[PDB]
RNA sequence: GUCGAGGUCCGGGGCCCCGAAAAUGGACGGGGCUCAAGC
RNA sequence: CCGACACAGGUGCCCCUGGGUGAGAAGCCUAAGGCGUGUCGGGGGAAACCCGGCCGAGGGAACUCGGCAAACUGGCCCCGUAACUUCGGGAGAAGGGGUGCCUGCGGGUGCGUAACCCGCAGGUCGCAGUGACUAGGGGGGCCCGACUGUUUAAUAAAAA
RNA sequence: GCAUGAAUGGCGUAACGAGGUCCCCGCUGUCCCCGGCCGGGGCCCGGCGAAACCUCUGCCUGGCGCGCAUGCCAGGGACC
RNA sequence: AGUCGUCUCGGGCGAGAGCCCAUAUCGACCCCGAGGCUUGCUACCUCGCUGUCGGCUCUUCCCAUCCUGGCCCUGCAGCAGGGGCCAAGGGUGGGGGUGUUCACCCAUUAAAGGGGAACGUGAGCUGGGUUUAGACCGUCGUGAGACAGGUCGGAUGCUAUCUACCGGGGGUGUUGGCCGCCUGAGGGGAAGGUGCCCCUAGUACGAGAGGAACAGGGUGCCGCGGCCUCUGGUCUACCGGUUGUCCUCCCGGGCAUCGCCGGGCAGCUACGCCGCAGCCGAUAAGGCCUGAAAGCAUCUAAGGCCGAAGCGGCCCCCGAAAAUAGGCGGCCGUCGAGGGCUCGGGUAGAAGACCCGGUUGAUAGGGCGGGGAUGUAAGCGGGAAGGGUCAACCGACCCGCUUAGUCCGCCGCCCCUAAUCGCCCGAG
């Protein structure tokens, strides 16, 4: 008989709707330097640039076209510290401490006709995600809880520590409900990690402070949804003979006589898209500040194309320009981590030479 | 990083866009879009459409 | 560096689209005696189930002469495609097209069997095959 | 031709070993069993 | 009315058909006349898939038992038409050019600048002028039966 | 000429054919390789409302068996 | 289904051929087996009905391995060959005649391996072959007729009852309820496979012709998972031209597939673009170290080292119903935290579900502005091939006001309008 590879891959089954619209990171890289291992942003749109290639290959030193994706990256708020001990079958959280309520200043309040400014505060936007926050939680209580956690670390029951951070869509005026994420910290010593998280508890983190230009990353997000799709589109089966009187976009035979059952491997219709996916080795071309990209120390250009990004507003905060495309619809929350399985001859860790940036109307 | 100029509408277009069409005689024509390319090959006169640079030349020709 | 100047083939940084499947009629653009050929295969290409081999610019194909002088008709030959109608992208991102599907008859090692080429020769094919570009008149 | 304790063959008997490749995942009934829970 | 039915069949297409385009009782639009009862309604980027329809880059039968299905041509005027032949045909062979609108002239029959046809010159617009609708694709070999016609009502229309 | 043949006719034949059969130009989603769009179903809601069929029931691997078992044997798995 | 005569594939002995040399390779005459992949034999189940060959679609398995990984012998100089071993992760393709499986042939390729799954797969398709009813030819028969002989034509029914797999929801339980973030027992993966090119190198080897390898770089093809910045399709939103007809003519409209035709942003798309680890651990075939039985020798008996595209992990996807039914922070209970319907919308969607917003407000509408798609609107003035008393007047069409007009399933600012009122469950 004639052989051929099977239609589609079995390594992404079941092809079901993602458990949570907020992506989860299962594995983290091993880095000596002490820093947060990743960041979060919102997908804005796509554009292209012309750059002198510095990555190894045939096209080295020659100007090349390059598509890039824009992620708006408002600063994250570090508002929790969590500790992990070693359980019987794996890591188990031992304790977790969140900072007490503090006033919120970066809220873009508007003065409407009547009434004063809303005068928002933390624990008020966070309620939209948690809905059950501490009451009468004071600085002394927080200090004693931190001391207890530090004493536990000193005793040595703690094998890991991680940071609880929150997004701030309100500063960019996207929405108000924040997304809470848990991030591992690079390094080796739990004491160093604890000090690093503690010094930033209740404060802000910037992608400029976290990541490095020209480094490889992995992008995690939930892909665009397609609804129910037949096998032709879901798995890539071949259309049946044009003379078929019972349809063309269906599998011919769903199994032999024996086994007397339908094998799970037979392509079939179902959910397509909205899957949790990870893309490896995506280069971080640039990091821009306040929606502006600096080219030659005397030229700066607004990254927003004329008329704005389609189905998106205007980039007003820090942002990331990455090579290639990324999963997720527009405005999706995108997580990025340092390269987990990078190649051996990596590109230099520095911004490339960008000769042109496209800001023409993309609509 | 150079802005080519369309052969039909006479306007420049940004790098990384458009196309170049080669004639059998070696003449090369730059087209900024399928609209311009199709109009050129169909034969619509560029000198009667106000949204082209040839229209100004035609206006000068006719006074 | 073996065959420093005697090398017949080179490398190109651009890979044109494979817009010419098996069974397509290519116009012969040199003076080898052939006028029209039909693609029957593509060398250095692996297909899959029910997939016809496709060729672009700068890739060798196996063909048979349909129209030409009696000495050359009904002969299995190797032809290198030099012009295709399907636009393909360059390094700067711009598309380049041509007016006809034109190829040049060459030996299996890549040495042309003619002396002249009529019409422009794609820079991709010229770079891939040194001799074709060397004997070509105008390279676009 | 020097050491200085048993060698060198043959025909047989018991157990075991090689010879010993198949298609849904799996058959000492199963778990498992080595001075035995085998012979 | 018949078919068990308020049955998309049959009986009855049995007798008749204003205006425009057009050769036309064609196709399309419309007047008179009739109807909203070829009788369950509402919702929806509300999917996959199925049936009817439109388009599709580059290649052009590589699909398939087999070009099944679809596509190409398509009306009118002019030129120009092969092998073969039972001299009547083949034949609209094949193949090529033109086609709108506007401003006027000339010709036919006519008492008439009434009515219907037939040519000429100029100007001009579009990718496209039989612009919708209507509307042949073509050629070369072989077997069978001369031709028109008839046949298994309900799997065979054929060389029978 | 296993095993053609002269009126159960032999041979040839212009014109004709929804007859069988081969080739060429042109055309095209038949195919490379499938992708969009339109209307009707499919789907939900309010109504009228059946029929074919039906021993009882209904997960698997290797076996026994009238030799190809959801129901038996030893095992595996399984909330509704 | 049983059997394996036959079929396919192994083994024992070694006459002989190989310059000598039985075993590099072939191996007579004889003999012992394995499989159930050819055919046959039997008649054990199935004739109150289990639809055939071939092709297409799709899934899966065996090794007696064609290539891809690693090795041993060679009558193995190199490049290549012959024989054999471990190894089933991946591939094994495209065409011509023929209904063909098969076989033959063509051009490529690393290779274009043989088979099992009711000769897998017709409640999936097609119906070319086979096997009814019509008909012709040859042969046989007195005849009606027959032919495992050709030839033309000849129908393929379905509203899923249970289970099965693909995805989507509502509950119970997990010793009170609820919101959030996690852990990862287990299951899935090929997420990768494989060519060519440059150097090593015209070097090793070789008389010469010819001609490697380790290491180091580049890139193609097949497969997989994503995206629409660029290019192409579509775009029955939208803009323009135009044919017939109707609304009396002008503007503006209906119908004629969206009437036809050209362009077309958002959206979807591929023919477009981006991404896909070689490191560690133990091993099979195989190569060695120490060492006796058997004072020597010996890779093996005890013991140790290295050694495969194969196995386990790193990596990706699902994953608290993981019955040992998990961890932590917080809130509530012993009226009441946390939710549901209703409300304005898609980062979603067949119903459910999911996601944003809800006066603590820019969610939608509206107004303005930006950015786009067509292509310069109606009206007026002038010209216009010509006609007309060569006057008035008619005139297809052109020019200026006019980057116009029309529209926008995109974006920004402004609370002007509607996101209101209300109802319900809920642990004790
Ligand atoms: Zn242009």
């Amino acid at each position: 008989k004639v052989h051929r590879p099977r239609r589609g891959s079995l390594g992404f089954s079941p092809r079901k709707r993602a458990k949570s619209i907020v992506p989860r990171i299962r594995s983290w890289p091993k880095e000596t330097e002490v820093r947060m291992l990743g960041f979060a942003g919102y997908k804005a749109g796509m554009t292209h640039i012309l750059m002198i290639d510095d990555e190894p290959g045939l096209t080295n030193g020659k100007e090349i076209f390059m598509p890039v994706t824009i992620i708006e990256t408002p600063p994250l708020r570090v508002f929790g510290i969590r500790a992990y001990r070693m359980g019987y079958l794996g890591l188990e959280t031992a304790t977790e401490v969140i900072v007490p309520d503090f006033p919120l200043d970066n809220y873009p309040a508007k003065e409407r006709k009547g009434k004063p400014k809303p005068k928002m505060t933390f624990y008020k936007l966070l309620e939209r995600r948690i809905a059950t926050l501490p009451k009468n939680y004071t600085q002394e209580m927080f200090e004693q809880k931190l001391g207890q956690l530090e004493d536990m670390i000193k005793e040595g029951e703690i094998v890991d520590v991680r940071a609880i951070v929150a997004t701030q869509p309100w500063v960019i005026k996207l929405k108000k409900k924040p997304e809470v994420m848990e991030y591992a910290i690079g390094g080796t010593s739990v004491e160093e990690k604890f000090n690093y998280i503690k010094e930033k508890l209740g404060k802000e983190l910037r992608v400029g402070e976290v990541l490095k230009e020209g480094e490889l990353l992995d992008v995690i997000a939930v892909t665009k949804g397609k609804g129910t799709q037949g096998p032709v589109k879901r798995w890539g089966i071949k259309l049946r003979a044009h003379k078929d009187s019972k349809g063309r976009r269906k599998v011919g035979s769903i199994g032999p006589w024996h086994p007397a059952r339908v094998m799970w491997t037979v392509p079939m219709a179902g959910q397509m898209g909205f899957h949790h996916r990870t893309e490896l080795n995506k280069r971080l071309i640039a990091i821009g500040e306040n929606g502006k990209l600096k080219l030659d120390e005397n030229t700066e250009i607004e990254i927003t194309p004329k008329g704005g990004f389609p189905h998106y507003g205007i980039v007003r905060s820090d942002f990331m320009m990455i090579a290639g495309s990324v999963p997720g619809a527009i405005k999706r929350i995108i997580r990025v981590r340092p390269a987990i399985r990078p190649p051996k001859k990596k590109p230099p860790v520095q911004r490339p030479q960008i000769t042109y940036v496209s800001v023409e109307s993309k609509q | 990083a150079r802005w080519n100029v369309c052969s039909y509408c006479g306007k420049p277009f940004e790098p990384g866009t458009g196309k170049m069409y080669v004639r059998n005689d070696g003449r090369v024509l730059f087209f900024c879009s399928r609209k311009c390319e199709r109009y050129y090959f169909m034969g619509r006169n560029p000198r009667k459409l106000k949204w082209t640079k040839a229209y100004q030349e035609a206006r000068l020709q006719r006074g | 560096a073996k065959k420093g100047a005697g090398a017949t083939r080179g490398v190109s940084a651009v890979r044109p689209t494979r817009a010419l499947p098996v069974g397509a009629y290519l116009t012969v653009a040199d003076n080898s005696g052939a006028k029209v050929i039909q693609i029957i295969g593509v060398v250095e290409y692996h297909g899959t189930r029910r997939r016809l081999a496709s060729a672009g610019v700068g890739d060798m194909v196996v063909a048979t002469v349909k129209k030409g002088r009696p000495d050359m008709r009904h002969q299995v030959v190797r032809a290198v495609i030099i012009r295709q109608r399907k636009e393909y992208r360059r390094l700067d991102g711009m598309r380049v097209k041509f007016e006809d599907n034109a190829a040049v008859i060459v030996t299996p090692e890549g040495v042309p069997r003619g002396t002249e080429i009529r019409g422009p020769v794609a820079r991709e094919a010229a770079e891939r095959w040194v001799r074709i570009g060397s004997i070509a008149s105008i390279i676009v």
